[PDB]
RNA sequence: UUCAAAUGAGAACUUUGAAGACUGAAGUGGGGAAAGGUUCCACGUCAACAGCAGUUGGACGUGGGUUAGUCGAUCCUAAGA
RNA sequence: GUGAACAGCCUCUAGUUGAUAGAAUAAUGUAGAUAAGGGAAGUCGGCAAAAUAGAUCCGUAACUUCGGGAUAAGGAUUGGC
């Protein structure tokens, strides 16, 4: 099914204790594994933007909590081992404190 | 909004490590365009008009090479070493036929 | 494709180094066709190869 | 000394093409350009007229081409036009407003 | 060194055009018992020694 | 915490107290007693150069001459124009004994107030004419 | 170090773009001397080698490339032979 | 740029982003740190660490081949506007 939402990810939570070299790395694995939790794909495509405000300010410097918007579409290639895919973008918000999960209208 | 704008420009800089490309040298869509100006709440019927003339001017004709060539390739029989027609083949030139 | 070649021909045909050098990743056939300092020329003239700007090191604070 | 040097801004396109307001225009410029440091000050200076497609600017008293460049980059932005318009000089202070390049969709 | 004698010169091209493998045609004749070349050389494997 | 704080505010190396200063400069005995003193060894400079402000102890004249005139001092005294600050004001800033920090405040600025000031007055002045 | 696309049967390692860093002019930059000898560059291309990988390579196959009255040798002599 | 400075640190031009990777965070290690009160009680032995450190001002002993010792020792200061 396709369907597109935002979420907040709390990255301070996943990210505390991490070796610094590590922290921007391990937050591009923690969104997949958030986005595959959230949508059951196992392919999970993060936008260059959404790479950019991880990386933002440096390796260790990885934001508190970040707004996404995820969707769920359909892979539509032939060969594709998974019907559908998740693909992560990032939503540039005023702040990403008091934010909660809604359905975006696709549109 | 002051703040989304912040925000966005923050996403959209790195001046630190690098320049940003020159938008003379760039080029953009007319859909993006229109839908900036749509945002912006301008009237894009003037603007819709010379897209639609620059696209009925943009006009592609089948030619003899598009009926012939279109669909086919090749023509010519692939060298083993990727050689020209006049280069020599050290290699394979004592050896005529590609069975032996 | 590979455009190593095309990315050091630009960076000398325009005269800066190869960090400088900004090769569209659209078209990509249309820089692999390119074997010649001249073909380059024409790509950085039709807008295909772009020259960067410099990185600023403003001298306000100082 | 106090030569009097003009310099003139071209309207036309973005005006025709619906997206410019050439008096909005040359309102900020009244209202924005500094003398001695100062806006407001534009006492028998700094003149800006505007007939609907160019804008003058006959001044006395330092102003360059570059504080008009950077002016008119100002009240673009503000507008939210940076990304699309631009400001050339097609001869020695005779500019225009253009266009970047647009692809048509088809 | 790129300023050089001639003799080495001479003798540097003499290993160029020597270095090659075997011709294909040389497997197909009769009795051949020649399958590689055996005296091959590499610029980075045995030095010629001036 | 930190290795700076931990041997500067050590236990073993504390210097007088900012109450206890106020105290030895509000009245002219005090004065009198901290800066006539009998020759002591275990003393930097025989128990001579005291500076009362800063409750420290120079080698020379000259050596409390340069450091009359710089800043140390200048915040020393700043920091000790203003109210001791004794346990009756956390008292108070609590909500305790008000009444007793109310009389406390007003004798400061009654009594004991210009009769210090007089005090480091002259004991600058005295200064100024010895140095 | 990371993201997307492309290529490919196959991509942590190839290419382009998007980012984050580093050398910091006593350089991880630009040239030379000794030495090496084609390693330079292009096209093709992966069995072996590149202590993982590999579509990449200083690897494998086939070719192209080094233009002087003025830069050097050549001439002079040094310790010496 | 800081700074006495071709020092250390940060940056521009240019050039790299190479060195098998992923996941966890037991003991023991290697490299680096902090620590109450005491202050060499440790040890063959203060080994190792710590403390000191730039600049300005005050001041500086024995001894001496009279040139030194000497930055002797011991004190005071340092920001911003
Ligand atoms: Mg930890
Ligand atoms: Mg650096
Ligand atoms: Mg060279
Ligand atoms: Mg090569
Ligand atoms: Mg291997
Ligand atoms: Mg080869
Ligand atoms: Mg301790
Ligand atoms: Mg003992
Ligand atoms: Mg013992
Ligand atoms: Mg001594
Ligand atoms: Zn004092």
């Amino acid at each position: 099914d396709v369907v597109t939402r935002e979420y907040t990810i709390n990255l301070h939570k996943r990210l505390h204790g991490v070796s610094f070299k590590k922290r921007a790395p391990r937050a591009v694995k923690e969104i997949k594994k958030f986005a595959k939790l959230h949508m059951g794909t196992d392919d999970v495509r993060l936008a260059p933007e959404l790479n950019q405000a991880i990386w933002k300010r440096g390796v260790k410097g990885v934001e508190y909590r970040l707004r996404l918007r995820i969707s769920r579409k359909r892979n539509e290639e032939e060969d594709a081992k998974n019907p559908l895919f998740s693909y992560v973008e990032p939503v540039l918000v005023a702040s990403a404190k008091g934010l909660q999960t809604v359905v975006v209208e696709e549109d | 909004r002051q703040k989304t704008m912040i925000a966005e420009a923050r996403n959209r800089k790195s001046l630190k490590n690098k320049a940003i490309m020159p938008r003379s040298k760039l080029t953009k869509s007319f859909g993006k365009m229109e839908e900036h100006m749509s945002t912006l709440g301008h009237d894009m019927s003037a603007l819709q008009d010379k897209q639609n003339r620059a696209a009925r001017k943009n006009r592609y004709v089948e030619r003899g090479s598009d009926v012939v060539f279109g669909d086919q390739d090749a023509l010519t029989a692939s060298t083993e070493n990727g050689v020209k027609l006049r280069q020599t083949d050290r290699l394979l030139d004592g050896v005529a036929d590609g069975s032996m | 494709a590979n455009l190593r070649t095309q990315k050091r021909l630009a960076a000398s045909v325009v005269g800066v180094g190869k960090r400088k050098v900004w090769l569209d990743p659209n078209e990509t056939s249309e820089i692999a066709q390119a074997n010649s300092r001249n073909a380059i020329r024409k790509l950085v003239k039709n807008g295909t190869i772009v020259k960067k700007a410099v990185t600023v090191h403003s001298k306000s604070r100082t | 000394q106090k030569i009097a040097k003009t310099f003139t801004v071209d309207v036309s396109s973005p005006t025709e093409n619906g997206v410019f307001d050439p008096a909005s225009y040359a309102k900020y410029l009244i209202d924005h350009i500094k003398v001695e440091g100062a806006v407001g000050n534009l006492g028998n200076a700094v003149t800006v007229t505007e007939d609907g497609t160019v804008v003058t600017v006959v001044s006395t008293a330092k102003f360059s081409g570059k504080y008009l460049k950077y002016l008119t980059k100002k009240y673009l932005k503000k507008n939210q036009l940076r990304d699309w318009i631009r400001f050339v000089s097609t001869k020695t202070n005779e500019y225009r407003l253009a266009f970047y390049q647009v692809t048509p969709e088809e | 060194a790129a300023q050089k004698s001639f003799r080495i010169k001479q003798k540097m091209a003499k290993a160029k055009k020597q270095n090659r493998p075997l011709p294909q045609w040389i497997r197909l004749r009769t009795n051949n018992t020649i399958r590689y070349n055996a005296k091959r050389r590499n610029w980075r494997r045995t030095k010629m020694n001036i | 915490m930190g290795r700076y704080s931990v041997k500067r505010y050590k236990t073993k190396r504390r210097t007088r107290d900012l109450d206890l200063i106020y105290n030895d400069l509000s009245t002219k005995e005090s004065v009198q007693k901290l800066l006539n003193q009998p020759l002591d060894e275990t003393k930097p400079g025989l128990g001579q150069h005291y500076c009362i402000h800063c409750a420290k102890y120079m080698e020379t004249a000259i050596a409390l001459k340069t450091h009359l005139k710089g800043k140390v001092h200048k915040r020393r005294v700043k920091e000790l124009r203003g109210v001791p600050y004794t346990q009756e004001v956390s008292d108070a800033a609590a909500g305790y004994n008000l009444n007793k920090f109310l009389n406390r405040v007003q004798e400061i600025t009654q009594s004991v107030g210009p009769e210090k000031e007089s005090n480091e007055a002259l004991l600058k002045e005295h200064l100024d004419s010895t140095l």
